[PDB]
């Protein structure tokens, strides 16, 4: 059927902080994802829609991107590193579940896990 | 229109593959009518020509595989000519030479960008696809076939000396009159053997290369038929059926022939899936690229899709804001365009950053969606 | 698959060079002169020629000369074919029994090479010490002559200079040396190089690079005691000879451009030289070294391909354009003032474009009518059996068709001539001809040009001719529109109506317009000794062939194939298209089956449905190569010739197997005859219990007329085993293999003939004698006609060859 609403970036109510490891995952690790040549299906939410993928959000019940996740790091919505590394997480899970393993998407996705997984792995520790 | 400071070298480059590649001098070339056990790539989906520059961008580990194997030995694989693109059949096709290879580190996968040109037509002999997945193709070259001068089997020995010639459309009569005068001997007349002249041919698709192309017919074309025909071919904005028909003809008259014969017939570009929406004109095609207007080009995604380079187009709706990233025209912004009516895609806009620059603006229509029409 | 059998009716009657020599004998004067594949040796007599041998060879002749190494008794003979077989010949005589025996042979074809622009070119040194072929760009072929070399093996020596024009080995030298005229991104250039043959190079040679005129095509060698050579273009005749350099300019030949030429006195002082329109100047050179240069205007002959100064003032002039000449140069000019009288005219039928066969005398008895020669030399003939008797009608200018309606009593000829740009404004002839001498000529009436006309250049103008059949008057001259060619041309009667028709296509060809987008088809009527345009139709494109369909009009416009009503209003009425691939050039028909070709050998077999009012595809073949002309043998077999004269046949199968397979024209016959074929037509030439069936006669470029016709596979098969038989026995001149002359060969490819009889060797059975034909039949027993091996004897195949000799 139709589209869904996209996750909620921001929230008044939630405290706003910036630890090291929240600010590292925001300069470092999606930066280079980001600017990474395999990031295009990734940078905002699935719209199935125009992709023509009905059955999509029938079977993935959380939704994850990485655009979300970069407005959640601008508006100090995350308040622990645990909760950015599972929505990437979840959105490498999300496109591994939907579509076939040997797509040139899930191989895509291997890729930026892969990266995200190497750069993830020189996380400091809170100030 | 207006005039141009792009400098158009650094479209056939392909600057957007990353850092500058390993280059390589060598060259190989199989005999004619020379069988050949050449491997086939899987995602390559273009009818391709010899002559004509192929970036391609790989990150399938198979694929990856096939790349190293490839160059470590002749560095040579096999660009099927597909007639129906759906069901994997291929009669024809085109070997491609790799000429530079760059896998790239500190990049999520193991991806390879790869340059290669088209070397040599072949006719497609037996498909067979290995264990591994990927598909081997015995296959036969096809010859060139040169014929000699239509009036040297009519010479007369008395003229064999004056078949060589130390405001030009005089010239060209008196290069009529001198060289074909032996056909008065045969049942048809100087005019009618001009017209299968490989020199007339040439010059007249130099005439209609000169609208498009501002550079000199001194240095840019090649002066072998077959090379011209090779190159005009290359950058000929026609759909697939009709590039599989221009690459059957073995002849290079026969093909400057035909080529002249859409160049002069077809004048306007309309949308494929509409067939009935104009989009642009012959006009309006100028060149940015030093190979011609229509080049070949790859996407991210490691698609390769013919752009066609025009000053102006119309009916065209534009989806999304310009961007830089991946710009196969550096200095220069893309921005998506569909069709006004059945909404596919055409091709990109591309706007200059700076503003000293010229043009401001053309645009680059894939070759995939596009179909020539004639009133 | 084929079944064919070819034979020669009239041997080629042009002339591609002549020399003068002592081949015979040191007393006698030999005149020597070459047929493209015949050679004609004569002695030069008081009289004339007194004819002593004529011998046919197996290969086009394509170099011809004479020399004598210091050692024999007479001269030799050099001989190259077009195929590059060389052959050094003797000529010896005992008593009456003449046969032309072989000193050395071989081929010199190079596995690698592009054959060059100005094609082959043989020269000797004087004092014969090599041979020197140009053959390829940027390769220079040398045959040394020493008594050893009988396989005439050779070397090649590098050439920077790639683009040669001539060459010539200089006289009065140590060492053999060559002089060229080449050209480069600078101009056009004369350069001399020394041969060497124990280094198996090039030294530099006695006189530098001298830059020369931009139209200098021909070397002259000049013996001694002057030495050096001279140098001919279109404005100036140059002579370089060390310190010497001497250069003339006379406006006398600044109107033709010069193109042959021939020694007159041994010494080198005074020469014969033909231009383009036919006529003959004398270079005189005056004397230790050279003084000066004199150019005199001689006279009118034939348009000359070679020229050659027998004794006494009698000179040979070989023509392929026009007739062969023996012509006289008197010391006083005569009343008109020209030096140049006609003593002995010889035939030339060369070129034949187009011939039609017509009953004139006596009914069955057929005749053929050809349109011959070109230009000033153009002419009708009538040729008939009686070896062939012709008549011969001038005409003055170029024929280009013909076809005869029998009604009228008369022949229509599409004609060509040449005019020039008028002072003032408009056109003018060079030469009265047939169609500004007939007694009545009309132009025709416009029924729909920027950057208009030049100073004083060549303009074609179109006529029709009607010609009447018992006197042979240009009748009328029908002039047609400026800048109109007309193509083609058809006598027939249409749909209901009684009157019979002349019908002419033309095309609208500009020199802006390469592709002519404009077009006409006229017809014409005829009675009463004035001719009126009854009908007139307008056409997008060039009309390039006209054919009568069962009553209709099958015409051919560029890329399209159309067929025309004749309706009551005595109008041209369209019924229905095709639109092909190709352009159709070529149109031939048969029934309702129709064949279209293209000039790159694209072959298109239709088939007109009645019930459904359109045309269809049957089958078609595209292989690249020069075509020339088409035929129709029969509903399954289609003649063509094509580059490197060769002839083919194409076959399409009815019933066949696949749908696929079906629409294929399998390349069932193929055979190399020595001649560019023009024009294919049906036709027999002998009186009306056959072993051939069908006759198509052909008309050649240099004047050769041939025959084709079918035969069975028994028959087929006999005179195939015949033909190696043949081979087997019979001392061939040059010896050169009958099966790689008959192989064809082009530069790409070279296969054996298959499904082809050659007559002439079939017919040469009969010469030999009566030991040799037993040893042809010997053994033989291939006669698959009853179903078991029949026997054969001599007198068997004495009787069969003698009724394949009565069909022509
Ligand atoms: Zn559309």
């Amino acid at each position: 059927s139709m589209n869904p609403p996209p996750p909620e970036t921001s929230n008044p109510n939630k405290p706003k902080r910036q630890t090291n490891q929240l600010q590292y995952l925001l300069r470092v690790v999606l930066k280079t994802l980001w600017k990474h040549q395999f990031a295009w299906p990734f940078q905002q939410p699935v719209d199935a829609v125009k992709l023509n993928l009905p059955d999509y959000y029938k079977i993935i019940k959380t939704p994850m991107d990485m655009g979300t996740i970069k407005k959640r790091l601008e508006n100090n919505y995350y308040w622990n590193a645990q909760e950015c590394i599972q929505d990437f997480n979840t959105m490498f899970t999300n496109c591994y579940i939907y579509n076939k393993p040997g797509d040139d998407i899930v191989l895509m996705a291997e890729a930026l896990e892969k990266l995200f997984l190497q750069k993830i792995n020189e996380l400091p520790t809170e100030e | 229109p207006n005039i141009i400071n792009f400098d158009t070298s650094l479209p056939t480059s392909h600057t957007y593959l990353g850092a500058d590649m390993e280059e390589f001098h060598g060259r190989t070339l199989h005999d004619d009518d020379s069988c050949q056990v050449i491997p086939v790539l899987p995602q390559v989906m273009m009818i391709l020509i010899p002559g004509q520059t192929l970036p391609l961008q790989l990150f399938h580990p198979q694929e990856v595989s096939m790349v190293r194997n490839l160059i470590q030995k002749d560095r040579t694989f096999a660009v099927l000519a597909y007639s129906n693109v759906q069901e994997r059949e291929a009669q024809f096709g085109t070997t491609a030479e790799i000429y530079a290879y760059r896998e790239e580190q500190d990049f999520g996968i193991e991806i390879v960008k790869v340059k290669a040109i088209g070397r040599q037509r072949f006719k497609v002999l037996e498909l067979r696809t290995q264990s591994d997945g990927i598909q081997q193709a015995k296959v036969q070259i096809l010859p060139e076939c040169v014929l000699p001068s239509t009036m040297s089997a009519v010479q007369l020995e008395s003229l064999n000396k004056c078949q060589i010639f130390p405001c030009s459309y005089k010239w060209w009569q008196k290069y009529q009159k001198r060289k074909f005068h032996c056909a008065n001997l045969t049942s048809w007349p100087r005019w009618l053997y001009s017209l299968y002249d490989a020199e007339t041919l040439m010059d007249r698709i130099k005439k209609q290369l000169r609208e498009w192309d501002e550079n000199l017919k001194d240095d840019s074309l090649p002066s072998n038929p077959i090379d011209f025909s090779y190159r005009v071919a290359a950058c000929l904005p026609i759909d697939d059926v009709l590039r599989i028909q221009l690459l059957k003809i073995g002849s290079a008259i026969q093909r400057l022939r035909c080529e002249l014969d859409i160049m002069n017939k077809c004048t306007s570009l309309c949308c494929k899936q509409c067939q009935e929406t104009e989009i642009t004109t012959k006009n309006e095609i100028f060149s940015l690229s030093l190979c011609g207007p229509m080049a070949a080009y790859v996407n991210p995604h490691g698609y390769v899709h013919e752009t066609l380079t025009v000053y102006k187009a119309c009916n065209l709706n534009l989806i999304g804001r310009p961007s830089t990233e991946h710009s196969w025209f550096p200095g220069y912004a893309w921005t998506v365009a569909q069709c006004k009516i059945c909404a596919s895609h055409i091709g990109w806009k591309f706007t200059a950053t700076k503003k000293d620059m010229s043009p401001q603006k053309f645009w680059g229509l894939t070759r995939s969606a596009l179909l020539p029409t004639i009133p | 698959m084929s079944y064919n059998y070819v034979v020669t009716a009239q041997k080629p009657t042009a002339v591609n060079g002549c020399v003068t020599g002592h081949f015979t004998s040191a007393e006698d004067l030999n005149l020597l002169i070459a047929k493209n594949t015949r050679l004609e040796i004569y002695v030069v007599t008081a009289e004339g020629l007194r004819p002593v041998k004529e011998v046919g060879m197996y290969g086009k002749i394509a170099v011809m000369e004479l020399f004598r190494p210091k050692g024999e008794s007479k001269d030799l003979l050099f001989i190259l074919t077009a195929k590059y077989n060389a052959c050094i010949l003797e000529y010896k005589q005992s008593g009456e029994s003449i046969d032309i025996i072989t000193r050395a042979h071989g081929n010199v074809q190079d596995r690698i090479g592009r054959p060059s622009e100005t094609g082959i070119i043989g020269i000797i040194d004087p004092e014969c010490r090599m041979i020197g072929l140009r053959l390829y760009d940027g390769l220079f072929k040398v045959i040394p002559l020493d008594r050893d070399n009988k396989e005439l093996k050779a070397f090649n020596i590098r050439l920077e200079e790639l683009h040669v024009i001539d060459v010539k080995f200089l006289y009065g030298c140590q060492a053999p040396t060559i002089c060229f005229v080449y050209q480069d991104p600078q101009g056009r250039h004369v350069k001399t190089y020394e041969v060497s043959l124990r280094e198996k190079e090039f030294n530099k040679g006695p006189w530098k690079q001298e830059n020369v005129e931009a139209e200098a095509s021909m070397v002259i060698a000049v013996p001694e005691p002057f030495g050096g050579a001279i140098i001919i273009g279109q404005e100036s005749i140059t002579y370089h000879n060390g310190d010497k350099y001497l250069a003339i300019a006379p406006p006398i030949i600044k109107q033709s451009t010069i193109v042959c030429h021939n020694r007159v006195d041994p010494n080198g002082s005074r020469y014969l030289l033909g231009d383009m329109e036919g006529r003959l100047f004398m270079l005189l050179l005056e004397k230790v070294t050279l003084k000066d240069l004199r150019v005199e205007l001689l006279g009118e002959t034939s348009i000359a391909e070679c020229l050659t100064y027998l004794d006494n003032g009698v000179v040979f002039v070989g023509s392929r354009l026009g007739d062969s000449q023996l012509v006289k140069l008197n010391v006083d000019s005569n009343e008109q003032g020209s030096y140049v009288v006609a003593m002995e005219t010889f035939t030339n039928l060369g070129p034949i474009v187009d011939m039609c066969v017509v009953d004139l005398e006596r009914q069955g008895q057929g005749q053929l009518v050809t349109c011959s020669g070109a230009f000033k030399e153009g002419s009708l003939r009538i040729i008939r059996n009686g070896k062939l008797h012709i008549r011969t009608v001038p005409l003055y200018e170029s024929p280009r068709k013909i076809c005869y309606q029998e009604v009228s009593q008369c022949f229509g000829v599409l004609s060509s001539r040449i005019e020039v740009q008028d002072t003032s404004g408009g056109t003018t002839a060079l030469r009265p001809s047939a169609s500004t001498q007939a007694l009545s000529s009309s132009v025709s009436s416009s029924k729909l040009a920027p950057h208009e006309t030049s100073f004083g250049e060549e303009v074609e103008v179109h006529n029709l001719l009607i010609i009447d059949q018992h006197t042979f008057e240009v009748l009328h001259a029908h002039q047609f529109l400026q800048n109109e060619y007309a193509l083609s041309l058809v006598s027939c009667k249409l749909g209901k109506d009684p009157n019979t028709y002349f019908i002419v296509g033309t095309a609208m060809v500009y020199p802006e317009e390469a592709e002519p987008k404009q077009g006409r088809i006229v017809v014409f009527q005829y009675s009463d000794g004035k001719l009126q345009t009854v009908a007139e139709k307008e056409v997008k494109g060039a009309v390039y062939s006209m054919v009568e369909f069962n009553g209709k009009l099958l015409a051919s416009i560029n890329s399209t194939v159309r067929l025309y009503e004749w309706t009551t209003e005595k109008e041209l009425r369209t019924e229905c298209n095709h639109y092909n691939n190709i352009m159709a050039l070529y149109l031939k028909t048969k029934g309702d089956f129709i064949l279209v070709g293209d000039l790159m050998r694209s072959v298109l077999l239709l088939a007109y449905k009645p019930m459904e009012g359109n045309f269809e595809e049957i089958a078609r073949d595209f292989n690249p190569n020069w075509m020339s002309a088409v035929e129709i043998l029969d509903d399954d077999n289609f003649l063509g010739a094509e580059n490197a004269f060769n002839l083919f046949v194409c076959q399409k199968d009815s019933a066949a197997t696949t749908d696929e397979e079906r629409q294929h024209l399998q390349e069932v016959g193929l055979f190399h005859l020595g001649e560019f074929v023009n024009v294919f037509c049906h036709g027999s030439l002998v009186m009306q219990s056959t072993p051939t069936q069908g006759s198509v006669l052909f008309g050649t470029v240099n004047g050769m007329i041939g025959l084709v016709t079918s035969l069975s596979e028994s028959w087929y098969n006999l005179l195939l085993d015949m033909q190696n038989r043949l081979n087997k026995v019979i001392k061939s001149v040059g010896k050169i293999e009958h099966s790689f002359w008959r192989s064809f060969h082009t530069e790409r490819k070279t296969e054996p003939a298959t499904g082809f009889i050659d007559g002439d060797l079939i017919e040469s059975f009969l010469d030999i004698s009566r030991p040799k034909m037993q040893e042809v039949v010997a053994n033989l027993q291939y006669d698959d006609g009853s179903g078991m091996k029949r026997e054969a004897t001599a007198d068997d195949l004495i009787k069969v060859v003698e009724e394949l000799t009565r069909i022509h």
